RNA sequence: UCAGGGUUCGAUUCCGGAGAGGGAGCCUGAGAAACGGCUACCACAUCCAAGGAAGGCAGCAGGCGCGCAAAUUACCCACUCCCGACCCGGGGAGGUAGUGACGAAAAAUAACAAUACAGGACUCUUUCGAGGCCCUGUAAUUGGAAUGAGUCCACUUUAAAUCCUUUAACGAGGAUCCAUUGGAGGGCAAGUCUGGUCGCAGCAGCCGCGGUAAUUCCAGCUCCAAUAGCGUAUAUUAAAGUU
């Protein structure tokens, strides 16, 4: 350990920092509820019956 | 022009002697139209001098081309000068309003009540 | 103090009890992405509106028949369905009611009919026509999408007379262009 | 189980239910107003009082930490608190002898999680939102 | 707020009552035990040449104190109505504008073509391969057309103005005219990604996470929900057939 037990703010002190990576603008009101249904119903990939969800990373 | 005016819900009123309606004016591709080019169209149907005809209260429907507003034409100027309301007459010269201010005239009153006889010193110049 | 104002106004929707159930997700995106909706609270509109039209007549159906109370709302309530093209002439009776849905509704707003009547070529182009002061109804210009077109009025939506497309003066971007272009000569 | 009928029971029936919600734990405390003298706060959402002391208290078994609290005085009625503050580092913004506002914890006036006998959570400090301070929108005037 | 039966609230624009710092007494008048009338005691408190004199915002603006907690010392009798000897004078009653995410209604923030790759119908063919017509994206990046948010002249508006509606002139390629507030173990929609810390710092309504390979802390990326709005404290109704 180093300094004393009981120290406040340590962990977000010691955390190593990186900047945004983001550049390009998102869709608002009507055309991201158009975008969502294209998406979700209209051109879509069958699977085996244990099926996948929107995030999957492996 | 394309300018054109129409007359609704008209009635004669010996009372006040005076006649008055209802006035639709279409207008597609232009602004309001001023109140000086409606009267003196006006004059035009009734066969009068534009000079006892007052109009008031127009306004423009969403989508412009037409807009109504209200109208009455005096059997002569004198009956128009006694039974119009005073601020339609100064709108075209015909009446004057006076220039004090509302605590110009509360404060003059209150001044004059500290005083009895004669008073006028706290009110030509006070 | 006392004043000559009013204070009487109301709210057009409800909010569901449950918030993330799977089955009621899905169902009402699919209401928005095929009548081109903006938002949750646009579509829970129309199921209130539904919801007080049906405890109408399920309380009109509890009255004896040719009750006199019964004879004048229901012949009301049904007219006012019939006015809107919602309800067939030939039904004309309170237990049809009962059978109505929200897609019966969605179906007669004016940016529905402007894309089904063929001056639109999507669901999506139709709204952006609306809100752009490019169509009217009757002599009228009309400004806004979710407007309920009467079995009437109907036949009478068109496009603007001042309009780029309807026979009026062309936009601001063509006027540029030809000026800049002519101007691409010299002196303009 | 024998509970009267009679078409003129209407007396008996009123009076033994108007004598029987006196039972109800929330019923009573509600209606007697001890509870409303005993609260430290006299019926309010929210307080302003003025930092004493910052102490760290330790946290009930089966976990282990020691969770940042303060201990502070109300301005209404001089009386004494303690409270929690929330997130990583905040104890450091808070000094001493200053005025902060306190709210309550989320369970009407009953102790939250691990924490022994902490009723209360700091919102403000000096006049400025601890959550401004925390994401950087804003700092503490000096 | 609510299946049916109920529970909780009502200082607050309409109607009735009470009171003008606290108690008491009384003049005038058709009507008052009146406080923008008077007399005295009790509590405060202003001026003085120390003899004396004067006072009542729980009216409209404005200030101090209190506290978690509440707007301008603006304009006018034009409208609605009231008072007087009156067709004429008066009205902080009342109307108008300012502040205002208490709260309610409507409604933007991208539409459409062309091109390359992608999905799936359908036809010719044993299969391979080709023709193919209707829908998705998204990149090196293409193309023309539409429009109000803003700026600003005129009419209209009104007591005089502002605002809204109407109408000339400027006004868009996206790297801006850049949408936010809370989440991603379960209840409960959505990552058995990648870096840091090591029962510490912290999270967690509730059950629970952290002791060197963290789905839960601190951050990057990706995804979820509602949307001009979303989170938290506290009172209260339903759920409660837990009165």
């Amino acid at each position: 350990v180093h300094g004393s037990l009981a120290r406040v703010g340590k962990v977000r002190g010691q955390t190593l920092k990186v900047a945004k990576q983001e550049k390009k603008k998102k869709r608002t009101g009507r055309a991201k509820r158009r975008m969502q249904y294209n998406r979700r119903f209209v051109n879509v990939v069958p699977t085996f019956g244990k099926k996948k969800g929107p995030n999957a990373n492996s | 022009d394309t300018v054109t005016i129409r007359t609704r819900k008209f009635m004669t009123n010996r009372l006040l002697q005076r006649k008055q309606m209802v006035i639709d004016v279409l207008h597609p591709g232009k602004a309001t139209v001023p109140k000086t080019e409606i009267q003196e169209k006006l004059a035009k149907m009734y066969k009068t001098t534009p000079d006892v005809i007052f109009v008031f209260g127009f306004r423009t429907h969403f989508g412009g081309g037409k807009t109504t507003g209200f109208g009455m034409i005096y059997d002569s100027l004198d009956y128009a000068k006694k039974n119009e309301p005073k601020h339609r007459l100064a709108r075209h010269g015909l009446y004057e309003k006076k220039k004090t201010s509302r605590k110009q005239r509360k404060e003059r009153k209150n001044r004059m009540k500290k005083v009895r006889g004669t008073a006028k010193a706290n009110v030509g110049a006070g | 103090m006392p004043v000559a104002r009013s204070w009487v106004c109301r709210k057009t929707y409800v909010t569901p009890r449950r918030p993330f159930e799977k089955s009621r997700l899905d169902q009402e995106l699919k209401l928005i992405g095929e009548y081109g909706l903006r938002n949750k609270r646009e579509v829970w509109r129309v199921k209130f509106t539904l919801a007080k039209i049906r405890k109408a007549a399920r309380e009109l159906l509890t009255l004896d028949e040719k009750d006199p109370r019964r004879l004048f709302e229901g012949n009301a309530l049904l007219r006012r369905l019939v006015r809107i093209g919602v309800l067939d002439e030939g039904k004309m009776k309170l237990d049809y009611i009962l059978g109505l849905k929200i897609e019966d509704f969605l179906e007669r707003r004016l940016q529905t009919q402007v894309f089904k009547l063929g001056l639109a070529k999507s669901i999506h182009h139709a709204r952006v026509l609306i809100r752009q002061r490019h169509i009217r109804v009757r002599k009228q210009v009309v400004n806004i999408p979710s407007f309920i077109v009467r079995l009437d009025s109907q036949k009478h939506i068109d496009f603007s007379l001042r309009s780029p497309y309807g026979g009026g003066r062309p936009g601001r971007v063509k006027r540029k262009n030809a000026k800049k272009g002519q101007g691409g000569a010299g002196a303009g | 189980m024998g509970k009267c009928r009679g078409l003129r029971t209407a007396r008996k029936l009123r009076s033994h239910r108007r004598d029987q919600k006196w039972h109800d734990k929330q019923y009573k405390k509600a209606h007697l107003g001890t509870a409303l003298k005993a609260n430290p706060f006299g019926g309010a959402s929210h307080a302003k009082g003025i930092v004493l002391e910052k102490v760290g208290v330790e946290a009930k078994q089966p976990n282990s930490a020691i969770r940042k609290c303060v201990r502070v005085q109300l301005i209404k009625n001089g009386k004494k608190i303690t409270a929690f503050v929330p997130n990583d580092g905040c104890l450091n913004f808070i000094e001493e002898n200053d005025e902060v506002l306190v709210a309550g914890f989320g369970r009407k006036g009953h102790a939250v999680g691990d924490i022994p006998g902490v009723r209360f959570k700091v919102v403000k400090v000096a006049n400025v939102s601890l959550l401004a301070l925390y994401k950087g929108k804003k700092e503490r005037p000096r």
